[PDB]
């Protein structure tokens, strides 16, 4: 945690949590495009996931 | 403002530096109405890597 | 600006406005064929865009 | 009370240490009703960059 921001606040991605949200989403994408899910699940629906 | 609209549109993959504190990249683009709050990457594209 | 012509006029493409039109369109083609854009949007609809 | 009225509204744009102990910059400006609480940055403007 950081102390209270001095000035007006807008949504920022450098917060420790966002990154945790970002790596997990980034990690799953690599599960979706892994060699297991490439063979079984269709390719036209793998882009949607 | 025209430049700001896109830079606030994809502020997740491409982070730039907004020249002042008080506003960020995901600030609404309508607020970029003072001359001093023009981002330095926009005044000189060599600062954007 | 250029002086007023006294000849039959036709739409040209070597004006400063038609150059500005045909460079922001050529930029957003590069936007829609980026890497962070080809990941989420389907590959057929960006052919339409 | 006139000076600290601007110092309250600029606690986050332009912060500055108020050297009198117990009274910060976010102290209400209608409470400096003693000569001992006169800030040293107000007695001498050279203490503010």
């Amino acid at each position: 945690n950081q102390p209270l921001p001095r000035l007006t606040v807008a949504p920022t991605y450098d917060s420790a949590m966002s990154n945790w949200i970002s790596t997990t989403i980034a990690f799953f994408i690599r599960v979706v495009n892994s060699v297991n899910m490439t063979a079984t699940v269709n390719d036209l629906t793998r882009r949607t996931m | 403002k025209v430049f700001m609209a896109l830079a606030n549109l994809l502020a997740q993959p491409e982070p730039i530096a907004i020249g002042v504190p008080g506003m960020h990249q995901t600030t609404p683009a309508s607020q970029f109405s003072h001359p001093g709050v023009w981002p330095p990457g926009f005044l000189n594209p060599q600062l954007i890597n």
